Order: C-alpha cells, then structure tokens, then sequence
C-alpha cells in the first residue's frame, strides 16, 4: 500500500533537496522573457519596407538591400545622447556587426559541354573552399578577410553548413545618416555577388526596468542555386544583480545546494565500498549519478557564466562604438537552461525511491521483466521498417516537401504522423498515385505491430498463469 | 419531490437570452478595430481620432455606430502613473539601479505636471488626482495587475466637436507621456430594442519594455421587468417559488425536532442550501433592478456627467454564479434521488479498498503532471505561449493527454528532447494499461 | 458461416433492384458541379471593390452599397472580351462568357415597424423608437420614401409569389419591399443610385435579399444563387449565402435517354415490392410489426413514391418557368424554389439508397460476427443503464455550466445545441481553448480540467466492466 | 533467440548486395535538390503584378494576361545586377544570376470544336454554339485568328513530338496551336501583345501549357517546370504546376568515377540471383511458386533489369538534346519528356529499395511462434472474412452518402476515392467539421455522430472479440490435458 521506504531520514532529507532544487531554477527563469522576445520578434522580423518586404519575406538580393535600409535602420535608430533607446527603453549596446563568407571563384569544374557558355564556378560553402582574398576596393574592413581568431568567434550550425567564424564584416556606425551612407556605399559596389554564401546581422539590446539582455542574429544564406533562406535566433539573459532581499535568499540557497550535492557524493561513494558488487543492479544508483554529473556541470557554468558577462562589461563601457559578442553567453546559457530542466525532471521522478504506491509501481518491473526477450525481438523487426519506411518517404518525396527534404526530417515527420500530427494534402499533392499508398500502408503497419505486442504480452501471461496454477 | 426538482431545473436550463452574444460582437468588432496596433502612446491619437470618435458619435445624434445604441452620459478617460523620478541613466551602468515597485504617482501637480500653487486642495482638473470613492469605485483587474479605481480622469464627450477639442487640448499639453501606466476609456450604453445596458472598458495597459497591451472588457446586463417576462413563465416561477418555501418550512420543522445531527445526514445538507440560494437569487434580482433605476434617478436630474453601473453589474454576476451552484446542487440531489429508487450502483467496489485507491492514485497523478508541467514550462516557456507558466502548462499537458493540442511545435522547436519526453510519456501510459490488463486476466483466474 | 438467407430466387432480385437504383441516383451527377459552384461563388463572394469590400466583410450599410456598386454590376454585365472589343451576342449577359443569365436579378428586404416594442420607463423621453427583433407579425406594411415604386410598397407573400427562408437567426416570409433590375449596367447602376440616395436601408430593415440565375449549356446545368444580409436588432450585420448548382431539365443526349429505361424498371420494381409486402402482411395480421426489417421496407417504399411524384411536379414546375421566361422577358423568374425542392430531393435519394444498402446486410446472414458485444451488453444490460445515465444527466449539466460562464464571449457556446456539439467535439480532440481562457480566466481551466477527469473516468470504469465480465466464470 | 537461417553465407552476400544498392541509390540524390525547386517554385508562383496577380491566384482569361504580360517576363529575362550594372556574360539569361535558362520558352494551346453539343430546344434560339468539355475525339484542328502563324495553326503529336499530360480535370494530348519564344524581353512582349490583341484565349480554348528549363553549373543540376492553365466548359480558370530537378547529366566529378565501379557489380549481382533464381526451378518443378519470397524474388529481378534498361535510354536522349541545344538554338529543347521519365526512374528504384529492405526476413527470421499471432489465425478463416465483407459494406455506403450530400460543396467530397480518404481521416481525429455543417447543417451533424459512432462500434467489438476468443481456447485447452 501506501508507506514510507526503506527509512524516514532519507525522505525529509530529499523533500528538502527537492524543495531547494525548484527555487535554484526559478531564480533564474523570468516571466517578461517571452513578452520581450515576443516585442523584439514583432519589430525585426515583422516591420515591413516600402515594397512591403519583411526579413521574414526575404527572397533575393535585391530584397535584402530593401529590408537593409530600410526597416533595420528605421527599428535600429530613435530619439527623444550620442546613443539609441529603441521603444526609450531598450538600450542598444555597442555596435551591429554585418558579417559575409564567401566562396572561391574555381571550386566546382563545369561539365564539357557547358564550358563555352559558364565559364567560372563557385561550389556550395565548405571550409575548404573559401575565398580570402580582398575584392571591390580591396580597402575597408569590409573588402578584406579577418580569421576566426582575429574576429574571436565561433561556428554556428544554422542551415546546410555550419559555417565557421571569420569573413568580411562591416561595424555600423552611431548615427542613422551615417549608416545610411555606409550601406549605400557597401551596394554600389556589389559587396553580394556569385561568390557570397552567407550574411549574419548581430546586435543585442539590454531592458533595465526588466532586468533582461535580448542577443539577436538574423542569418540569410544564399544557396549554389539563388535566391536566399533568411533564419533568427532571438535569446534572452537575466544579468542578476546582488543587493536586494529576494538575490540575498538565493545566494544562500546556492549555498545550500552545493552542500546538498556534496552530502550525495559523499553518501554514494560511502555506501560504494559496502557491497562493491551488485551496486550496478539498482537503476536508482544511476539515476543518482546523472544528477550528480548534471549539478556539478551546473555549478561549473554558474561560475563561468559571471566571469564573462563581467569581462563583457568591462570591455563594453571601457571602449564603445565596438562589437561586444554576447552570442557566445546566449548559445552557452539557453544549454545550460536545457541541462537544468532535464536535472528537475529526474530530481523529481526519483521520489518513487520513496514513499510507495502499490499495484503500480510495484508490478511494472515484475512485468517488464516477464516482457522482455519477447520484445527486444519486436523492437528489432519494428525498426528495420521503420527505417524503410523513412528511407522510402525520404526519396519518393523530399524534393517537394520540406519535411521529407532529409533522412532524421524523415524520422521525426513518421514519428509525428504516429502522434497525429500529419499534413495530407502535401504528401498527396506530391505524388499523387503513391502518396496515399504511402499514407495508407504506413498507418497499417503501425497498427499492426502494435495489437501483435498486445496479443503477445497477453497470451505470455495466460501461459505462464496456466504452467503455475495446474503444473 | 418529482415537481419540485423538475421546476427547479427548468428554471435554471431557461432564462438564457440570445442576444447578449450579439451585441458583445457588434460592439467588440467596431471598437476593437486597429487597436492592437498601438505601441507607444504617441499612436493613440491617430487610433482615436480615426476609429473612436467616428464610432461613438456615430450619424444618429445620441446612439453609437449605426443607432440601436443609446450613450449614457459622459466618456471617461483615466489614467494612472508612476512618479516622474528623474532616471537619464546614461553613465548609470556599473552598480544598475533597481527601480520600485512601491511607486504610484498620488500627488496633485498643476499644468506640465509641475509644482502646483498655492491652492493645496483636490480640484477637478486633469491634472489633480481623484480617489477611488471620489470617483466610480471599481478597481480593474487588466492583465498583468489588477489597478486601482483613481488617477487622472478627463471626460470629453456628446458632441463629436469638444471631443477633438480636448483630443488636441490634451496632445498639444503633453497629458501622456512616459510616465504613463494603464490608461483606460470607460463608457456605458444602452440598447432598448432588446433592452440591455452594456459597459464598455477599453484597457491601453503598461508592459516592461516601452510598449503597451490593449484589451477590451464588456459587461451587459438586461433589466427587463423581472416579472414582465410574459406568461407561462411567471406560472411556472410562482409555483417554484411556493413549493420553495413548503420545503423550506419542513426543513425548519426538521431542524426544531432535532436541535442537532441535521448536519450528519446529506439528505439535509443538500436541500437547505438548495433553499437558501433559490432565495437568494431572487433577492439579488429584485436588489439589481433597484440599483439601476435609482441609478437612472441621477441620471435624469443631470446628464452631462460620468455614471458607473458598476454595483448592479458586479450583483448581476453574483446572481449569475449562484446559478452554478444551484444547477450543482441540483444535479447532485436527482442523482441521489435516482440511485435511491433504483438500485443502480455505479462502481462494482473495484474503485476502492477501504481508504487507499482514493489517495494512492491521486498522488501518481498529481506528482506526475507536476513533473512534465514544470519541465515543459521550463524548455519551452520562452517562446511557446501555452507553457508561459506553471498553470498554463498544467492545462496545456491535461489537454495533450485528452487530445486537443499537438506537439507541432515542441518537437519543431526541440525534436531531441521533445521526442524523448513524449516518448516516456507513452511508454508509461502504455505500461499502465498492460498492467491493468494482466491483473485483471489474473485475479478471475486464481 | 455465411449461409444465405431467403430463396436465391430473392437475392438475385434485389441485386438487380439495387444495381438499378445506383445507375439510376448515378447518372444524373455531374462530374463539373463541383467546379461551376466554386468558379461563380469565387466570383461573387470574394471579389472586391475600390476600399476592399467582397461580400464576405459587409459590416455596415456602407460596405453593402460600396458592395452593390462596384463588384455586383462588375460581375453580373459582361459585354467585351478582354481586348475589349465587344463580343456578337447582343443585349444578353453571359457570365465568364459561358453562363447566360436568365431573367433580371431582385433585390427584396423585410421591414420591422417603428413601434414594435415599448422603451424602458426610464428612457421614454430619451429614446423615441422601438425596433423589435424579427417576426412575421411584427412587420412595417405602410409605404416609405417617395411610396410611389415597388421598392417603397409592401407586397404581400401571395402577390410575390415566395416562400420561406431558413437564415441564421430566424424564418423569413417571402413578402416586403422589392425592386427588379434592368437590362444595361448604367440603368441598373442609376436605379441602385436612386435607391441608395432615398433611404431605403434604415434601423427597420431586417434583411435583404439578392436573387439570381444562371444557366450553362456546354455542361447542362443551372446556379441559383441567393445572396442575404441580416441587420440584428442589437446592431450588426450578418452576410450568408446559399449557392445551388441543379440539374432541372435532364433529357438532352443519348446517355440520359438510356436513363428513362431506367425510371421505368424502378417503377415497376416499386410495384412489385408493394405487392409483395401485402402478401406478408395478409398472413401476419399483426406479428408483421414485430420484424425490423418490415419498417425499413415501408420506409423504402414510402421514399420511393415521394421522389416518382415529385418528378411530375418538377416537370410541370419548369415547363411553366420556362414559358413565363420567353414569353414576358426583364422579369424576376422564381427559380429558387424549384432549386430548394430539387436539393431536398438529391438529400433523400441519397438517405434511400443508404438504407438500400443495409437491406443487402439483411438479406445474406453470418452467424456470429459482431453478436459477441451485443451478447455482452444483452446479458450485463444493467449497470450499463446505471452509467448511461450517470454519464448523461453529468453531460447536460456541464453544457448548461459552459453556456452560464462562455456564451455571450465565444460563440461555439452561445446556444444550448452549440455547447452539446462542442463537448462532443472536446471528446474527439477538437477545440481551441485559448478562447474559453480569453473569456474567464479562473473557471476556464477548472470547466476544462475537472470536464476531461470526468470522461476519462467513465471510460475507464467501462472497460474495467467490460473486461472484468469476459472472465467471470469458468 | 536469433534464429539465422540459409546457410549464413547466404546472408554475408545479401548484406553485400544491400550496401551496394544502397550506394548507387543515395549517390545519385543532391541534398540541395529541394533548396532549387523552392526557389524557383516561389519566384513564378509567387510574384505578383501590379494589379497584385500571383499563377496561383490566376481566375479570368484576363489574369492569365495581366500575370504572362507581368510577372513572367520579369522573372524570364535577367541582364543587369540589383545595382543596374549589366551583368557580364551577354545574350543569355541568367536566372538568379545562377541558373541559365536552355533554349526558348513555348507556350502551347488545345481548344475544342465549335458543334460539339446538343442545345436543347428550350435556349436554343438564345445559345447558339456548345462546346464540350475536353476529350480528344471533340478537338479542333481548323486555324483560326489571323490563320497564317503557328500559333493559329494546328500540328498534330507525332509533328511537335509530344506526349500526354495528366491534369487536374483530364489527360490532355500533345498537339495543339504554340508559340516559341525567343530573344529578349523586348521581342516577347511584342509576341504576346499581338497574341492578345487577336483573341488567342476564346470560347472554344480547354487548356495552356508554358514550358521552359534552366540548368545550373554549380550543382550539376536541371529544374524543368510546366505551368498548366485549365479552362473548363464552365469559366474560370485552374491553374497547376509540375517543377521537376532532375540530374540528367551523372559524372563529373571525382565520386562518380567511384559510382561507375559500383554499378558494373549491381549487373553482376543481379546475374547471380537469375542464374539462381532458375536453378530452384529445376529442382522445385512447380512446387517453386509455393511461398511469396520467390514472387519477391521476381519483382525485384524485374524491377533491377528495368532500371538498367532505362540507363542506355537516358544516355542516348540526353545526347540527342544537348546536341539539338548546340547545333540550333533559339528553338525549345523538349526537356519535359526526359525529366518525367527521370522522375518515375526514381520513383521505382525507391520502391525497390524498399522491397530490397524488407527481404530482410527471408534471411534473419526471429521465433515469435510466426508472428505471435497465427494463434488468432485460428478461428479466423471463418470470422475475418465475415468481418471484413461486414464492414466495408456500411464503410462504402457511408461513402457514397458523403459524396452525395456533400460534394458539390467540399471538396474532399467532390469524387468517391476522395470521400474514402478522407473518412479514413476522419478515424485518425483529422477532421474539418464546420465544412460539413455548413454545407447541410441537418444532415452534416448525422452523418458525423452516426460514423464516428458506427467506427467505435466495431472497434470495441474487434477489441473484445478477439480477448475473449484467445481466452476460450487458452482455457479449454487447459481443460484438455486433465
Ligand atoms: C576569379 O576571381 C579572381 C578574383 O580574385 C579573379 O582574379 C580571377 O580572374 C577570376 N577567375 C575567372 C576565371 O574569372
Ligand atoms: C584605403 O585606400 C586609401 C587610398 O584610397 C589608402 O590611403 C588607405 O591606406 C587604404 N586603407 C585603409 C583606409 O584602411
Ligand atoms: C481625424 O480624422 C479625420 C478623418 O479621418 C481627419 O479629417 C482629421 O484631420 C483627423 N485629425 C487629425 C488630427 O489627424
Ligand atoms: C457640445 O457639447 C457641449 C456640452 O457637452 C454643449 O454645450 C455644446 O452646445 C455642444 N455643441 C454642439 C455643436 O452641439
Ligand atoms: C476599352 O474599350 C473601349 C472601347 O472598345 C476603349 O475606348 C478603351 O480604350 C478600352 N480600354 C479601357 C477602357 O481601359
Ligand atoms: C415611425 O414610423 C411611422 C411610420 O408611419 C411614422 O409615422 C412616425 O412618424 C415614425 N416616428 C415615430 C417617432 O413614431
Ligand atoms: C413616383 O411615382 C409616381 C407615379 O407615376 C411619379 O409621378 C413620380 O414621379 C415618381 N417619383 C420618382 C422619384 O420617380
Ligand atoms: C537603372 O539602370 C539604368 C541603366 O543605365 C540607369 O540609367 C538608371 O539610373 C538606374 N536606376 C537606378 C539605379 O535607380
Ligand atoms: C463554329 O466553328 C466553325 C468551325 O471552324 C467556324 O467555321 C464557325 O465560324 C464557328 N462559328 C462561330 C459563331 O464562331
Ligand atoms: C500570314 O498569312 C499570309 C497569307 O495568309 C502568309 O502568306 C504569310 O506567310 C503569313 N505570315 C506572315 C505575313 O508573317
Ligand atoms: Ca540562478
Ligand atoms: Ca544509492
Ligand atoms: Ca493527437
Ligand atoms: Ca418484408
Ligand atoms: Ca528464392
């Protein structure tokens, strides 16, 4: 029934670990994180241009010095000095930073009978092939290539390539008539030609009232092919400050959450030395484990994580009219959220360790281990079709459908179609004789196989009930 | 009693009116035009200007939009602040300050939000602050606070010529500016082809980053004759109500009788409340009619001036929340009554043994749904809106679990993780079923 | 086993009864009604003018005239290809250059009395008008305006030869203020001028109707469409539509003159089965009622009857509208009747071959196929009484609670049958909750959470009854 | 357990087989193949004109006007940079400044005949002329307009060297009345002025085809696209599209000569499963065709010999081509034949590929009894069949009730198959119910309970059926053995 396992000590200790644990990731959490991101979102990528050209909407070069002088510096630049307060709020640090990579000029050798009309070729983008030579005027900073460690930065995994970190870049200046004139200059000399395949916009801007900093970047990739494919990534950081009352309570709780983790490493390699063999039966030790893992690397970006917003800081009052890189916080931070809210999870499922409920979590173990040996051999058919079947999916359509335009694509549109989550109408507009059969004889299957693992645990349980009652 | 019961809910399925729905439209479609496309408080005077004045005077001298619609009064404009505290951060970055939250703005000031002279009183002007009692008491519950009842009230109305007056008289001053917190437009109507007396609040409130959120709030309430609602219905009522007071006069002479152990037994707890909520209702109905013809008194000495119809509304939605509970209660006590005079047992007793199943399933529940709701709203409560918060994701989760909502955008935002969490979901669902099943298959057979 | 039933001799005559209905309720569908319906409400519903105005977002008097200006003479004249030079057919409109348009468009509108109500006590000296809502006996018979025109006078339902309509609040009669319009588009353009410049649409005016029609002769087929707007008395308007695609005269070509062999069999097809079902009820006096399958034979044989009379009636029907079109041009020719009646008909054909279906299902037997749940619910036909109404009586209280709270704010809850269809929806996994959140905020998600509890726990307690009755004994 | 079966080595061949197929199939896809068609699918899809006209939104005879006058030209012809700085290389158009656009644009036509109809006796003093819908026996082949030109002309199919086309509507056939388009945009416009000016869009015109291709270097890569216009005898338009990337030309590169080596061991491979696929027969005279693995066994044979088949047709036609292409520009290169069959080519190796994965089985079979369900196999040869030929009646009737109300309204009632797929939609909880109720708002909510009510029905019926047969004989055979 319904009792208290294996001693009371334990559980009051871990009810207060747990009640700890909640309000570390609530102290970090705002609830004006997501209006903010929704306002920035709103004025970036939603303010459309004379021509009415959003960043969202973004389709060709043309289109991209529409967007460029247009709306970014009519959302970049206000007044009522010598600096900018979008919305009279939002303080705008330091200076945007355009960024280009290009390709070579000889990378990809044309076919024989196509050589008298095309006579250069420029390969997709690849470190390997990369152009670093200067072009246009071969004068400023942004006809001239920097490395990734001169322009300290990192790669970004954005879209077909994970381009790398250096390239050709230009710092905008203070006011919006001087933008304006370096804009107009970067056009008239084709800064986008055969040879660019990709453009980052990075600026951030930092609220006070709200205690936030919101990190944009806005990236467009210009494809082998034309045209472009314009992405964001919009981030948001806390920036805790240490007077108030509230801050005062959450050093101390950090201070207690360090003794907690320390008290459980303590315990688990105390209770190591009784009973060295079997401690890798329980699954519960490695439940302990991970969580110890997951605080000890929380703990260690909690401290890198002031470390560089001071060094930001400094860098940013000391000298102005720079580019202050906040992309690497905003990157580090939003893993770091996503390692914390996995840790709460298991640090809250790890209470059935403890006070019990019966006729569940007491027969689910006695039957998964009567159900295996009889499923792990129905996992292995399962998946091999699986598989076909995204392999099918992927070449029959995949050329016309984004959701198909790649293997793990592929794998999560099937698993979304099991959910119930699918669009028909595409799949059945783009072929339209083995589209539905497609549709049709993936759901059998699915059905199928799952009221066969029925049947099979059900007569395994009339079997071995029958072999113990009259044997 | 089979007539009592049956009067009782028939009483409660009627009384619905048709129309409530549609005038809340007509109005929420007019006014609610191009007004979430004001961000600063520079934007309001175009807004009002275009789609405020044009609808509140609207072509029929006293009606609003296209007649149907009588204008009670005076239109109110109110607003409430933060005290100017001089900021100009600036060179203010290392050691950032943390501005309060203990601040509004009480003060009487004087044209420009100056000093004022030497007059120290409570005038009437749009710059001196007026009390909630002064004022219509009611405070407003917007959407991130719930602000007072006071502030700085202007009234600029039935004419469409001294409203643009006052529209450029307030401009032209610097009336809003950043100091500004909510603003609200506030106004009453009434509609006598149906007769229903609506208010309309229009919220322009205040958010963190310079911008603002714009709501709507409309109330109705139809003041008919509570007794002239036409034959075959005023029958029906009185004979209800009769039979209301026979009940309650043997639930006294029970009560005399007993002196105690009346709150033991449920056939007594569920048939006085019963009683004393069916009094209820009509009581409040006859106070609500009252209030608002002694409200129309005023009226009739003196338009021109502001009127709040706020306390008929507010004990209309007390008589409306004490029909909940009567249809609770009723339902309830047919229930018992059916069960009682026909063996009808709705579990076979596998639901429970002796105390446990109550609260050993009760907890699984609730320990698991904390777990997902708070990691939900922890990975995706920054841009999804259906996991802002803790509650949001508790009911975001139930609905996952029922079915109305999809995991397109968990898994387009996080596929990885999104995956993997709706993966144990399933996989412990669909344990907990095997189990039920093999238990079952179990039991009947030892 | 599926061992066959009554005498072959009996199957076989059904198979060929049932053959003959489908080629008979097939051969008069149209591949290209799918197609003519989207094309002509495309054009009228979702063109707009100068300012931006389609039929679909009239919200004022206004928008109606800015809507009966500009895209209705647009769309409804065409007299020049788009070269523009003129094509040779003269003084006839033929839309998208293929639809004739017969007779002369209308325009009719209901009016409600100044007085039809009584003003509140307190504002009888401030309000001076009462305009109730719709109702036939609450109807404005007096001239207005100029009151020489027929735009002016009230027509009576006799007189204007009509019948009802069935909008989205109430009934409407088919009588009132009407006007016809003329040939040309200028004239058509001056008259609405002159109806727009006197005041024809006042806070009296209910409803106005637009009724047209057109034929196309490459396909063989007719579009009726009637245009309507409601004015509530609350304030508003409320556009609608209803677009009918028929097929009225039906014996062109080779293939349809094969069908009347067809109507011929199924006549006597329909004798046959008349007779036959006498012979086994002058056995069986009164144990004939006791057989199922006896009351779907009678409701075959009634539906069969009714539709073999009402081809008559459409035969006279349009015999008549056809003459009354050539003889006396520039008039309005009531086509939407015959419309109206032809759509019920196409309705309960297909219902009659539905249950046509299922009397196959009667005629050939399998011994126990889907018996095993209604052998279950036969013997534990009990507690599943107990939970049928435990289950229902919980239901109607929570549509009635999702009326009180939601209902003047979300309109999926503004009526009692609404508030039905959207649990019932609920169930299957449709619905917008952030509406229902919008509206109130505290009772919103009680309303949904404990309303979701509640349905899984009775089906839960089903299929632990269900389940725990195939093991019982032993 | 893992019960390998066939004489292990069997399956180490098969393994080899499979990763070859596997090379030479996923060799010959680009991962940016969906990043052109997306492009160039929404630059001449989706620009609008200056009256705001996209090819999707095309709805008169005077939008097909307004967009080929517009939007087309201005999407065709590229010659100066986003600064008005003429490109370099001349006398070509550069789309996207990448994608070179091969040979020259055709616009081509079929109309129907003037007397094809009957115009019964009641209209037939007011409609004079019928003209039927599209079929290939009611076609006009007379010129008219100005009656000289080839677009007043008509050319047979064996003459233009067409082929059929499967639209929305029908199967449209390859003659008809075309205009090839080369030059500059200058010397366009004037063509499709004087094609407006003297109606080539009349009465009698069923169906528009414009067809052109454009090639890109960077990857090795074609995009044909076909944009069809249907006018049915009703008025209006329907426009549709068919955007095919394609890669007609294999090797160029230093992978391909690695390919190559793979494919010579695809067409020995599949001369060791016929040569053995023969032996069995000799040995099995006709108990060969006992199981279902020697019909698989035979479809992926056929299919493999098909595909290589296939490969010497490619070659010889897209020498012929891109010999037509050099030796006589200014004239359209009729891409759309090869990259059709390019497609399908895909298509069936996908297919095979698939089948080739799931033979798996045949060779690495666990022992889950068969299946761990011939157990239910064992009172069903008598109840699924009554099962099926039970449901399928009432499935079929609530079809045919569907498309019978509804149909003339919604479209995923407008034909029979489409109301079979979409109730089957409707089981899996993807509906659209307000649809159904405003198209009958009686009917609609009947037909919807009743259905969902009559699927519920069965699947409890199976659900419990199906527990309570596998209990009766796990007891009974209990009962048996004391
Ligand atoms: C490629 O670009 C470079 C620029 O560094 C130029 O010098 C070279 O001539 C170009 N090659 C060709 C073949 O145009
Ligand atoms: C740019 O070019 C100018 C001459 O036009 C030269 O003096 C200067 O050194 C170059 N580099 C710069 C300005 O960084
Ligand atoms: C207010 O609106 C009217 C009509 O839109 C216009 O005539 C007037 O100039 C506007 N007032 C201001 C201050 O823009
Ligand atoms: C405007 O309203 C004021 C009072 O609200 C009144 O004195 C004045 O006469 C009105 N003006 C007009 C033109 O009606
Ligand atoms: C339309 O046709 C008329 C006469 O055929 C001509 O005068 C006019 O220029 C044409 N174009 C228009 C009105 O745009
Ligand atoms: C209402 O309409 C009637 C119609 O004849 C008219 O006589 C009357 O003057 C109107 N006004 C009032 C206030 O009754
Ligand atoms: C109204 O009809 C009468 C009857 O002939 C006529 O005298 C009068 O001129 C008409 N008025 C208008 C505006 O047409
Ligand atoms: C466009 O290019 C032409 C070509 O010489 C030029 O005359 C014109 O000024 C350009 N217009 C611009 C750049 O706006
Ligand atoms: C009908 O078609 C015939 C066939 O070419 C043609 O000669 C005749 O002129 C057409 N009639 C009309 C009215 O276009
Ligand atoms: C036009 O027609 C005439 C005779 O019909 C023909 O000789 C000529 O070649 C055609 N083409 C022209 C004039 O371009
Ligand atoms: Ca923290
Ligand atoms: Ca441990
Ligand atoms: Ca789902
Ligand atoms: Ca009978
Ligand atoms: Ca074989």
């Amino acid at each position: 029934e319904l009792y208290v396992k294996t001693t009371l000590r334990e559980l009051v200790v871990y009810i207060v670990f747990l009640v700890d644990i909640c309000l570390l990731t609530y102290g970090m959490t705002s609830s004006s994180a997501y209006y903010y991101t929704k306002v920035m979102s709103e004025l970036f990528l939603h303010t459309p241009s004379d021509s009415g050209v959003s960043f969202q909407t973004i389709s060709s070069m043309s289109d991209f010095w529409d967007f460029a002088q247009g709306p970014l510096l009519d959302s970049l630049y206000w007044t009522k000095g010598s600096h900018s307060f979008i919305y009279y709020e939002n303080l705008l640090l330091g200076a945007p930073r355009l960024r280009q990579l290009r390709v070579r000029n000889d990378s990809c050798v044309v076919h024989e009978d196509f050589r008298e009309d095309i006579l250069n070729c420029y390969d997709v983008y690849s470190p390997d092939k990369e152009d670093q030579l200067p072009f246009g005027p071969q004068n400023g900073t942004a006809w001239t290539y920097h490395s990734q460690n001169e322009l300290g930065g990192s790669s970004h995994w954005g879209r077909l390539t994970s381009y790398s970190g250096g390239g050709y870049y230009l710092d905008l200046p203070g006011s919006r008539q001087a933008s304006a004139e370096a804009l107009q200059g970067l056009q008239e000399g084709l800064w986008l030609d055969r040879g660019t395949r990709v453009v980052f916009i990075d600026f951030s801007v930092y609220n006070a009232n709200i205690n936030l900093f919101c990190i944009l970047r806005l990236v467009v990739e210009f494809p082998a092919t034309g045209g472009t494919i314009p992405s964001w990534q919009i981030r948001t950081v806390k920036l805790i400050r240490y007077v108030n009352n509230w801050d005062f309570f959450i050093v101390g709780c950090e201070v207690v959450f360090c003794v907690f983790i320390f008290y459980y490493v303590v315990e688990e390699i105390l209770e190591i030395h009784l009973h060295r063999l079997r401690y890798l039966s329980s699954v519960w030790n490695i439940l302990d484990l991970v969580v110890i893992l997951l605080s000890i690397v929380a703990v260690g970006f909690h401290i890198f994580r002031t470390l560089e917003v001071n060094r930001l800081m400094g860098k940013l009052l000391q000298q102005p009219d720079t580019y202050a890189d906040f992309e690497f916080l905003a990157f580090w931070q939003t893993q770091y959220n996503n390692m914390n809210a996995v840790n709460l999870f298991f640090a809250w499922i790890k209470i059935f360790k403890y006070i019990s409920f019966n006729k569940t979590m007491t027969q689910l173990s006695s039957t998964l281990a009567r159900c295996a040996k009889d499923i792990l051999g129905f996992a292995i058919m399962f998946f091999i079709v699986f598989f076909a079947y995204a392999q099918l999916g992927y070449l029959l359509f995949g050329t016309q459908v984004e959701n198909f335009s790649t293997f793990v694509k592929c794998i999560f549109t099937q698993f979304r179609i099991i959910l119930g989550d699918f669009d028909y109408n595409a799949i059945d507009n783009a072929n339209r004789i083995l589209g539905p059969v497609y549709f049709v004889t993936y759901v059998f299957f699915v059905f199928f196989v799952l009221l066969n693992m029925f049947l099979a645990i059900i007569n395994d349980t009339y079997s071995e009930v029958k072999e113990e009652l009259a044997g | 009693q089979i007539l009592f019961l049956t009067l009782l809910m028939t009483t409660v399925y009627s009384a619905k009116d048709s129309s409530r729905f549609f005038l809340h439209r007509a109005i929420w479609k007019r006014f609610s035009h191009r007004f979430s496309e004001i961000k600063t408080v520079e934007d309001f005077y175009p807004w009002a200007n275009g789609t405020l004045l044009p609808n509140l005077y609207g072509d029929y001298r006293g009606f609003i939009t296209d007649g149907n619609s009588f204008l009670l009064g005076n239109v109110l404009i109110r607003q409430t602040r933060i005290p100017n505290d001089i900021f100009f951060p600036g060179s203010l970055h290392k050691q950032m300050k943390s501005p309060p939250q203990h601040q509004e703005d009480r003060e009487n000031y004087g044209a420009g939000w100056v000093p004022p002279d030497t007059n120290i009183t409570k005038v009437d002007s749009i710059w001196h602050y007026q009390n909630q009692e002064s004022l219509g008491g009611y405070p407003i519950q917007g959407e991130l606070a719930t602000y007072s009842g006071g502030g700085y009230v202007v009234r600029l109305g039935r004419n469409h010529s001294a409203a643009t007056r006052v529209l450029q008289h307030l401009e032209q001053r610097r009336w809003l500016d950043h100091c500004t917190k909510a603003l609200f437009v506030e106004f009453t109507v009434f509609n006598a082809n149906v007769n229903l007396l609506c208010a309309v609040t229009l919220i322009l409130e205040s958010s963190g980053v310079g911008t603002f959120l714009t709501s709507l709030q409309l109330d109705s309430l139809t003041s008919l004759q509570s007794s002239e609602r036409g034959f075959a219905w005023i029958v029906s009522q009185v004979v209800y109500y009769l039979l209301v007071c026979y009940y309650a006069f043997i639930q006294g002479c029970r009560l005399k009788r007993q002196r105690l152990a009346f709150f033991t037994r449920k056939r007594n707890l569920l048939d006085t409340s019963i009683v004393l909520i069916s009094f209820s209702i009509l009581g409040l109905s006859m106070q609500s009619l009252s209030l608002l013809h002694k409200k129309m008194q005023q009226y009739h000495c003196d338009r021109d001036r502001f009127i709040s119809f706020y306390e008929a509304l507010r004990v209309n939605s007390a008589v409306t929340h004490l029909r909940g509970f009567l249809l609770l209660f009723a339902t309830v006590r047919v229930w018992d009554l059916l069960r009682h005079h026909a063996q009808l047992q709705v579990i076979n007793k596998t639901l429970s043994k002796a105390w446990d199943e109550v609260l050993g399933f009760i907890l699984i529940i609730v320990v698991l749904l904390s777990s997902y709701a708070m990691t939900f709203n922890l990975l995706f409560g920054w841009s999804i809106s259906d996991y802002q918060s803790f509650f949001r994701s508790i009911v975001t989760v139930v609905g996952l679990l029922m079915g109305t909502s999809k995991h397109k955008e968990v898994i387009a935002l996080y596929p990885i993780l999104g995956s993997l969490l709706v993966l144990s979901s399933i996989i412990l669902m669909g344990l907990v079923i095997i189990n039920l099943f093999v238990s079952a298959i179990l039991i009947a057979f030892g």
